């Protein structure tokens, strides 16, 4: 049913994934069928290599990569059989532990174009940040923002291993006319970045 | 030496019907079971349904319970899935994999043999309502160092849009986001790029968008505003 | 009809019994994932034991006549004898392609 849902680790380090009927492990990388890793809870199904293992700490099933190298970076999924059903693990996303590094924050106010046809986009933009977490805080006029926003964030980046995400603040026409401030604030940590724009210029 | 290969499906309407095929290579299909794994467009996986040689060796997931059928012909060793009633959550990628013909019966505390080998698999979308995506500019917040500029790809339906910048010359910087369905119930992304500030005034950006759903291309120049 | 029992989780070095029960002709054959059904151990009735040479004399099939019943004694196991087990020339006679009925399997998981 149940398991760690995401993990940033480095080439070398030893890594754990638990799952909540002996147990079975799927490999998928993006766009590629899955392939099946350890079935009856510990067995190394044929060609997966030996720095995989699995077994079964307690009344919960384990998969351990005693040596993650680069083409481990993967969602692993555990399978079981209850009665004459199959299901699948929500599944774990291993991904690339790297340095810390600062979003740079891009405001951008909605286009002449969408406001002449009544709707007002506002998109706050995080760029070539690490770790993933952060907490986004739309500003109209300094109060703050609630029930009007959206968030979407991109996977892992192939060359620096960082995230990017898109902050979506939308408004009526009207609302927006009506106001002259524009903030998104992005939080990591002890470090709060605010970036804005005055409308109309 | 084992082969599945997938077929059938894409696009259908919701109360339409289609059907899957699983045909299989390299081994004696009556030892075995065929089953259906989907996996919903950036989602887990979820297994569906399957058959084994004896055709009261069936079972399906609450979710398709009565809408699909599994049946299969060993004649030429192939397996179907016929799929009906087709709602929204049906729009997924459709696999076929392979088990133990009588894994219900072996599954136990210490054994489990899980699916060995598996297809290529095959898109399924529903596509309800269709609607084409408004792109508007994201324009360059500067005028140096760097400049980010984009593209918001706004108020389509259904998934998905795919977003290149000048074609695919640019490629370097480029970060599309995945679509987040807006409470309106129709779809909305950004894709952006980062560029040297000092390229805005010799440099053209374009950002191409293509829904196939609605055979709708927008090509969308970004200047600075 | 054939049935069997036996089958468990076993340690590397283990040993582990699997039996047979019947309603003419007796074999021993095995299914791991991602390979093809192997013949493991055969028994004619009407004399005499052949055996693969993935089983370096580790396994010894016996029968039971009074009881209608075949065993495969499974010594010195190995993870790579983890499989479900299931129940004519001598040449051709460890081929799956040869036998009328089968059991629907016992698995048997060897697993450090």
């Amino acid at each position: 049913t149940q398991s760690p849902s995401s993990l940033s680790a480095s080439v070398g380090d030893r890594v754990t994934i638990t799952c909540r009927s002996a147990v079975a492990w799927y490999q998928q990388k993006p766009g590629k069928a899955p392939k099946l890793l350890i079935y009856s809870a510990s067995s190394l199904y044929s060609g997966v290599p030996s720095r995989f293992s699995g077994s079964r700490s307690g009344t919960d099933f384990t998969l351990t990569i005693s040596s993650l190298q680069p083409e481990d970076f993967a969602t692993y999924y555990c399978q079981q059989s209850s009665s004459s059903l199959i299901t699948f693990g929500q599944g774990t996303k291993v991904e690339i532990k790297r340095t810390v590094a600062a979003p740079s924050v891009f405001i951008f106010p909605p286009s002449d174009s969408q406001l002449k046809s009544g709707t007002a986009s506002v998109v706050c933009l995080l760029n070539n940040f690490y770790p993933r977490e952060a907490k986004v805080q739309w500003k109209v006029d300094n109060a703050l923002q609630s029930g009007n926003s959206q968030e979407s964030v991109t996977e892992q980046d192939s060359k620096d291993s960082t995230y990017s995400l898109s902050s979506t603040l939308t408004l009526s026409k009207a609302d927006y006319e009506k106001h002259k401030v524009y903030a998104c604030e992005v939080t990591q940590g002890t470090t709060s970045v605010t970036k804005s724009f005055n409308r109309g210029e | 030496e084992v082969q599945l290969v997938e077929s059938g499906g894409g696009l259908v309407q919701p109360g339409g019907s289609l059907r899957l095929s699983c045909a299989a290579s390299g081994f004696n299909f009556s030892y075995y079971s065929i089953h259906w794994v989907r996996q919903a467009p950036g989602k887990g996986l979820e297994w569906v349904a399957y058959i084994s040689s004896s055709s009261s060796y069936t079972s399906y997931a609450d979710s398709v319970k009565g809408r699909f059928t599994i049946s299969a012909d060993t004649s030429k060793n192939t397996a179907y899935l016929q799929m009906n009633s087709l709602r929204a959550e049906d729009t997924a990628v459709y696999y076929c994999a392979r088990g133990y013909q009588y894994w219900q019966y072996h599954a136990s505390w210490y054994w489990n043999g899980g699916l060995d080998y598996w297809g290529q698999g095959t898109l399924v979308t529903v596509f309800n309502q269709i609607k084409g995506p408004s792109v508007f500019p994201l324009a360059p917040s500067s005028k140096g160092g760097t400049a980010a500029l984009g593209c918001l790809v706004k108020d389509y339906f259904p998934e998905p849009v795919t977003v290149s910048w000048n074609s695919g010359a640019l490629t370097s910087g480029v970060h599309t986001f995945p679509a987040v369905l807006q409470s309106s119930g129709l779809y909305s992304l950004s894709s952006v790029v980062t560029v040297p500030s000092s390229s805005l005034g010799t440099q053209t950006y374009i950002c191409n968008v293509n829904h196939k759903p609605s055979n709708t291309k927008v090509d969308k120049k970004v200047e600075p505003k | 009809q054939l049935v069997e029992s036996g089958g468990g989780l076993v340690q590397p070095g283990g040993s582990l019994r699997l039996s047979c029960a019947a309603s003419s002709i007796m074999t021993w054959f095995r299914q791991a994932p991602g390979k093809e059904r192997e013949g493991v151990a055969a028994l004619y009735t009407h004399t005499n034991t052949y055996y693969a040479d993935s089983v370096k004399g580790r396994f010894i099939i016996s029968r039971d006549k009074a009881k209608n019943m075949v065993y495969l004694q499974m010594n010195s196991l190995e993870p790579e004898d983890t499989a479900v087990y299931y129940c004519v020339p001598v040449r051709f006679a460890l081929d799956q392609s040869s036998y009328d009925y089968w059991g629907k399997g016992t698995p048997v998981t060897v697993s450090s």
